């Protein structure tokens, strides 16, 4: 069985793209082995329904990402942080694209991305949660902010929450990760007015004998 | 044992330029599993090595896309397309493939900066020191650029061949400069017996040897 | 988050032995192999041997077979290396590393310890003599000022020269020490902008832990 | 914006809630802000509850309700209550024990 040693990375951090897990880009496994002491060293996040996201990626058995031509009209792309330092400088999750307000306005974004391939697509996206209203309007001029991801079958709208959290890697803001699977012939449509932590393409989904196991046992 | 042979030994590149270090092994580093376990480490002075590129051409976590490796069996090379200031350091290539694991002798990269002249400074023995019965003729010809600089102590205008401590630091990680300190150390007796020390720097940059002196009175 | 802590510096009398430690943290020792290296000042990086923390299955470079003794104490994640009957040649910086076995995607060592410097010498431990360095004849307090500090006659390395308790960080150059008669001499030189010297106090704090000496020399205007 | 650190060597159960005024009068009356949000979290978890103004059936006079939520604080983690109104704050924690305990519905005599 193809055993992928997770080293210091959990599956999720290798999925999103935490700098120290980028060594696992596009990897495949039969059995992913997560270590008890694997750690996150990037922007503080949380996953609502971490169990199912982890299950389904584990079962898919692949981290092969396909970068898509998403065009973000009039916003500042590729935001980074010194929480997720990627080298000597600040950075972020290799597969997520932080969008900030351009000039002095965050326009209501409304992109689309059609599944024209003959396979399911896994889309990993998130939402930002500024700890202060300063930060909120500062980053996303709108003070409010909502994310609405959907297809002809599903629909998801996430509303950010401003507030103080414990310091975690400097920060007191967080990012919530969500996901959307696009069935062939369906279309994805990201629609927001701020706080979006946009995707960069999709991960391929495979059905098979793959899974995941927690163990600090030698391989 | 396999021998890792690196070349160049020192590599002077200029910010923006493209460095290129080469490694050569005495026998293929291809494993029975077909994997070439050749790696590139970067040791910044006064630090421990850091994985940069593993298995010939894979960037370890963190390292930027401006670093690239390649090769087959015996001859492998690292290539920095655009050299930055931080890139300053020593580069080794090592192999896992065969036991004993072996390393290259290192390739000291060195940044090229705009020529600069030192900022010579001299300090006379402290009363504190000469009470102990000794004199410190300390001159800090620092912040220059071409590492190449020639200092000389004069004393009444005549000599330097005795008791000169000389220490050059590593190239800075910003200024890309250098610094030095020259120490002439004589007895309290000998020292009081002259006035004129002269720290004379012959650094190919200025048309006038940068000289510094002070008086015993 | 993964650390490999080594003690920095050790002074050992020739003929004796030193047991080096390397407290692994951030990961589970057992899960991966460990390699110890030796770096001679010239640059040379030598492989001393390996150890599998799980079972303690060690594998030495034939060259160090009768000198290095690799062992690990799983109880406290502390690997070790014993070097007996040390000699001049054994003075080097010793590194321990996480050797990720062939079953990983990397297979090589990714995290290195800070290294430890083993000084093999019979020379006594002498405290440093810290002499302040300030300008005098013809006040050189013009476009800028270079203040010195001569840390003289101590053993063994290292000392830690620091200005104004670290606050005056942005302009110092501590030069490498140089051995001369089994004594080390080193100097540091911060550069303050004219209106910043005599006004307040520039102090160089040196520390020789090898002798439990902590000196605070305030550079007074000899001017 | 309070904080409460788990400096004991055991898990802590925190019981808190949110108020739901039936009228905007009540809302601004009680919690001057008209809006209101509760955000309870630790370094691991995060919870933000937004109250809902509206009419419910009379229950013990009232037509407003309170929603109960909970948060377990693992040793060495910290709790941080952060709100601008409607909070129905805690007064400490309940100790958590792992063991053979359970619960049963029965009108049977003991
Ligand atoms: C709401 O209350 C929390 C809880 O007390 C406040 O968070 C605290 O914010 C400070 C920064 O002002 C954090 O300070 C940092 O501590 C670290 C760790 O020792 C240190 O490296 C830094 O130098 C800095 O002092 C503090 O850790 C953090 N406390 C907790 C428990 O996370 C928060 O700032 C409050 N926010 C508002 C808007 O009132
Ligand atoms: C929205 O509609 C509901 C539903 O009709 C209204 O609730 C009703 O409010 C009245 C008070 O005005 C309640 O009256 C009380 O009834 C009890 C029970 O018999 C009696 O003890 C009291 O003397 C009083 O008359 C009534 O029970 C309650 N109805 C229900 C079904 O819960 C509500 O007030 C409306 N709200 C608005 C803002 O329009
Ligand atoms: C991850 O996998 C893909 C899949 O091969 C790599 O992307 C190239 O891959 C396909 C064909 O080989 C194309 O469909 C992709 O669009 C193309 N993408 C890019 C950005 O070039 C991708 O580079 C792999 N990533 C890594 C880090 O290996």
């Amino acid at each position: 069985h193809r055993i992928l040693d997770g080293i210091d990375c959990t599956l999720i951090d290798a999925l999103l793209g935490d700098p120290h897990c980028d060594v696992f880009q596009n990897e495949t496994w039969d059995l992913f082995v997560e270590r008890s002491k694997a750690f996150s060293n990037c922007y503080p996040y949380d996953v609502p329904d971490y169990a199912s996201l982890r299950s389904l990626v584990a079962s898919s058995g692949t981290l092969e990402f396909i970068t898509e031509g998403f065009t973000w009209t009039g916003v500042t792309q590729n935001g980074g942080s010194n929480a997720c330092k990627r080298g000597p400088g600040s950075g972020f999750f290799s597969r997520l694209n932080w969008l900030t307000k351009s000039g002095s306005t965050y326009p209501v974004l409304n992109v689309t991305m059609p599944n024209n391939d003959n396979f399911d697509k896994l889309y990993i996206w998130g939402i930002h949660h500024p700890s202060t209203n300063q930060e909120q309007t500062s980053l996303y001029v709108q003070a409010s902010g909502r994310v609405t991801v959907s297809t002809r079958r599903s629909q998801q709208t996430i509303i950010p929450n401003i507030g103080s959290r414990p310091w975690v890697r400097g920060l007191s803001s967080r990012i919530s990760i969500y996901w959307t699977i696009v069935k062939p012939g369906d279309v994805l449509v990201i629609n927001s007015n701020g706080n979006l932590i946009a995707p960069r393409g999709y991960f391929k989904m495979r059905t098979g004998k793959s899974s995941i196991m927690r163990s600090d046992a030698p391989i | 044992d396999v021998v890792m042979t690196q070349t160049p030994l020192s590599l002077p590149v200029s910010l923006g330029d493209q460095a290129s270090i080469s490694c050569r092994s005495s026998q293929t580093l291809v494993h029975s599993n077909g994997n070439t376990y050749l790696h590139w480490y970067l040791q910044k002075p006064g630090q421990s090595p850091k994985l940069l590129i593993y298995k010939v051409s894979n960037r370890f976590s963190g390292v930027p896309d401006r670093f690239s490796g390649s090769g087959s069996g015996t001859d492998f090379t690292l290539k920095i397309s655009r050299v930055e200031a931080e890139d300053l350091g020593v580069y080794f290539c090592s192999q896992n493939t065969h036991v004993p694991y072996t390393f290259g002798g290192g390739t000291k990269l060195e940044i090229k900066r705009a020529d600069a002249a030192p900022t010579v400074s001299i300090f006379p023995p402290s009363k504190i020191q000469l009470t102990s019965g000794g004199a410190s003729v300390v001159c800090f010809l620092n912040n220059f650029y071409p590492k190449d600089i020639n200092v000389k102590w004069k004393i009444d205008g005549s000599e330097r061949q005795n008791g000169v401590l000389n220490s050059w630091t590593d190239q800075d990680s910003k200024d890309s400069t250098y610094s030095m300190s020259s120490t002439l150390t004589l007895t309290k007796d000998e020292y009081e017996r002259h006035n004129s020390y002269t720290c004379e720097a012959t650094h190919k940059t200025s048309t006038s040897p940068i000289v510094k002196s002070f008086n015993r009175n | 988050q993964v650390q490999l802590q080594q003690p920095g510096a050790e002074l050992v009398r020739p003929g004796a032995s030193v047991k080096l430690s390397c407290k692994a943290s951030g990961y589970t020792l057992t899960t991966y192999w460990m390699n110890w290296f030796k770096q001679r000042p010239d640059q040379g990086l030598e492989w001393i041997g390996r150890i599998d923390p799980y079972d303690s299955e060690t594998h030495y470079n034939q060259k160090f077979k009768d000198k290095a003794i690799l062992t690990v104490d799983r109880s406290s994640s502390t690997a070790y290396m014993q070097l007996s009957s040390l000699t001049s040649e054994d003075s080097a910086v010793y590194y321990c590393t996480r050797f990720l076995q062939i079953t990983t995607i990397i297979y090589g060592m990714d995290y290195w310890g800070q290294g430890t410097s083993v000084t093999v010498s019979s020379a006594k431990t002498t405290p440093p003599s810290v002499y302040p360095l300030a300008p005098g004849s013809a006040a050189q307090t013009n476009s800028m000022v270079t203040l010195g500090c001569l840390v003289k006659g101590y053993f063994p390395e290292p000392v830690t020269v620091t200005w104004n308790s670290g606050s005056l960080s942005s302009g110092v150059h501590t030069f490498p020490a140089v051995l001369q008669s089994d004594l080390y001499t080193l100097s540091s030189s911060v550069t303050v902008p004219s209106s910043t010297w005599p006004s307040e106090t520039v102090t160089c704090n040196v520390a020789h832990p090898a002798s439990s000496t902590k000196v605070d020399k305030k550079i007074v205007p000899r001017d």
